């Protein structure tokens, strides 16, 4: 049995998909599709984008996720029980599932991104999301223990494997977080602004339902979609509503998000996009036999 | 100056520099295709192979800037 998986953003370039992007004709479908939705050329605001994880950045990783996934289904005949998609991804399976138009999910996603904008020029300043690894439950514990001593919030934002995890905190404590990480063989990863996963973010939450998630109409997927919180098998337009809103607010759970996998007779997966972290992780490759649908894949004959 | 077990094992994490092109000694290797998840599973296998742990300042990104600094770092133990 299969399921289809759709990954975070990671970085990348113009120059990595470019030519995938206009020369593979689902994308070429679905890139005229989001011209006709925004009102603008999506690949020419892309090309000229003047940073890694601009709006149109944003909107380009949906439909190259989208557009694989699609792909593989076609190019490999897969025959999908289930889907999932994790932080970013959550929005590329709301539309692969059918739980949004094509033109809804590239709306949200651009709304979204224009709201985190908004949202993170005034609130929270200084937050920091923090990735490592090698990095034992055992160890962190004693770190935020160290944290609480000072007084010093934080919050755990993300459980990918054993030893991987994302701590959100002020960036007062980065360099000390990192050099205490180091000190017990953990390695720090990325230090991400803006941040992400917090219940102090319910702020936020509440601007993306208000400005942006609201006035959409949600249908029921055609195939259920695990959320990325805790595992949950969702089956309704109404819990992929909710996921895209806990999602500010809830820690992502990516063993869980393993687990219902494999309790529903998942044996194999497609990670369709650019990947440097779900699609590879331990907590994946010991479960499931990886298909990954990249652009470089996509570019073979 | 490395060895050949050094090498091989490096290359297994280098996606965009071809078999016949050489490892130059300052090259970066963010550029010639290492990422976050590549450098994860290659402390991994440095560790087995090689029997010891990385640490403190060893854990920096700077440590895995090139293949000479990172054959200097891993002399050391
Ligand atoms: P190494 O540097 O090669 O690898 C680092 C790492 C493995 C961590 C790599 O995956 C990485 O760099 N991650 C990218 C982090 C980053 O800089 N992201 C910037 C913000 S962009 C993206 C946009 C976005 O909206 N989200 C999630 C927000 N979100 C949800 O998760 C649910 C609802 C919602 O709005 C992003 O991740």
């Amino acid at each position: 049995a299969t399921a289809m998986l759709f990954p975070g953003m990671g970085p990348a370039a113009f120059s990595d998909v470019g030519r995938f992007m206009v020369t593979n004709r689902y994308t070429r479908e679905l890139l005229a599709e989001a011209d006709d939705t925004l009102g603008y050329s999506l690949v020419d605001r892309f090309r000229q984008a003047e940073g890694d994880y601009s709006e149109y950045a944003q909107i380009a990783f949906l439909v190259n996720c989208v557009a694989l996934a699609r792909w593989a289904e076609q190019t490999m005949d897969l025959t999908p029980r289930i889907c999932a998609g994790a932080s970013f991804g959550e929005k590329s399976v709301a539309a692969y599932s059918g739980a949004l138009t094509f033109a809804d999910a590239v709306r949200m996603t651009a709304g979204l991104a224009r709201c985190m904008d908004e949202y993170f020029r005034t609130e929270h300043l200084g937050v920091v999301t923090h990735s490592f690894v090698r990095a034992p439950r055992e160890r962190l514990d004693e770190i935020l223990a160290e944290l609480d001593e000072r007084g010093e919030w934080h919050e755990i934002s993300c459980h990918i494997d054993h030893d991987f995890f994302m701590l959100t905190l002020h960036e007062r404590n980065s360099v000390w977080l990192e050099g205490r990480l180091r000190s017990v063989g953990a390695m720090p990863l990325y230090a991400m602004r803006p941040p992400m996963h917090a219940a102090a973010f319910g702020g936020l939450r509440d601007k993306a339902e208000e400005e942006v998630i609201a006035p959409l109409t949600f249908h029921d997927p055609t195939l259920p979609v695990v959320a990325d919180q805790d595992g949950k098998v969702l089956t309704t337009g109404d819990e992929v509503r909710t996921m895209l809103l806990e999602c500010f607010v809830r820690p992502l759970r990516w063993p869980d998000v393993i687990s219902s996998l494999q309790d529903q007779g998942v044996t194999r997966v497609c990670v369709a996009g650019p990947d440097s972290l779900f699609g590879r992780v331990g907590t994946t490759t010991r479960a499931f036999e990886v298909i990954a649908a990249t652009p470089r894949l996509a570019l073979q004959p | 100056m490395w060895d050949a077990q050094f090498e091989n094992l490096l290359r297994r994490y280098l996606p965009f520099l071809s078999a016949d092109q050489p490892l130059e000694q300052d090259i970066n290797l963010r550029d010639i295709g290492l990422d976050s998840l590549g450098t994860v599973e290659l402390l991994s296998e440095l560790e087995n192979t090689y029997d010891v742990h990385f640490q403190d300042e060893a854990l920096t990104k700077e440590t895995f800037e090139t293949p000479g600094v990172l054959w200097k770092t891993l002399s050391q133990m």
